[PDB]
């Protein structure tokens, strides 16, 4: 009962908690990074 | 994963009673009908006096 | 409320549901004595939220349903791991590995270079004048 207020009387949808955590989190833009890297490599070798 | 969602707002008496002896149980009474019973006796109604 | 008003309420109407735990029938306490289990531990009116209880009755009720077993760990040292101590002394408590998720209210840092770089960057552009 020390941490009784730590628990929830109502049920908790923990899947939605994890989904909001994923939604509002830093986006490692590997798509942009990969496109930029390929463009850099092509410019450095083929173009220049 | 984890554990199933639990709604405290709906009270279940069986959660608090951890001993079978203390739970109220409907059982067959050979004398007449069926009666409630437990280690605390039979559920009863108040008489006149 | 105060004990005197409690007694007045419970003896004005000794059959009140709220004032039933305080003034139970002698049958209930005698059953509790025979069973060797105090009546206030199992009596249903004593569990009512609106049931009023004096100091003595509540401090006796607190004695009901308490286990006596002690864990005395030593010098615990854990790194890059997870620890969870549950004082379940074979009390019909199922092994629970429920992961406690929370709302990470994260603030995303933005890729802002310290604007103290603004003079230096200007100097960079300035060196184009050397190429002229």
């Amino acid at each position: 009962l020390s941490n009784s207020d730590r628990f929830s009387t109502v049920p908790v949808n923990r899947a939605k908690v994890v989904q909001h955590n994923i939604k509002h989190s830093f986006d490692l833009k590997l798509h942009l990074i990969s496109l930029l890297s390929l463009l850099v490599i092509w410019i450095l070798i083929v173009a220049i | 994963g984890g554990t199933p969602a639990l709604d405290r707002r709906v009270q279940d008496v069986n959660d608090t009673i951890s001993d079978v002896k203390q739970k109220w149980r409907c059982v067959v009474y050979p004398g007449n009908g069926f009666v409630s019973a437990s280690i605390f006796g039979f559920q009863a109604e108040v008489g006149p006096n | 409320m105060t004990d005197e008003q409690i007694y007045a309420f419970c003896d004005a109407n000794k059959d009140d549901i709220r004032c039933k735990c305080i003034y139970p029938d002698k049958s209930i306490v005698r059953i509790g004595i025979d069973t060797r289990l105090p009546y206030y531990c199992w009596y249903e009116p004593c569990k009512r939220s609106d049931a009023l209880l004096p100091a003595s009755l509540k401090k006796n009720i607190t004695k009901c349903n308490v286990s006596d077993c002690t864990i005395s760990l030593g010098n615990v040292s854990i790194t890059d791991s997870k620890l969870d101590v549950n004082n379940v002394c074979d009390s019909k408590r199922v092994a629970t590995e429920n992961i406690a998720v929370r709302y990470l209210n994260q603030e995303i840092r933005y890729p802002i270079i310290d604007i103290k770089w603004l003079p230096i960057g200007l100097l960079a552009l300035a060196i184009l004048i050397l190429a002229f």
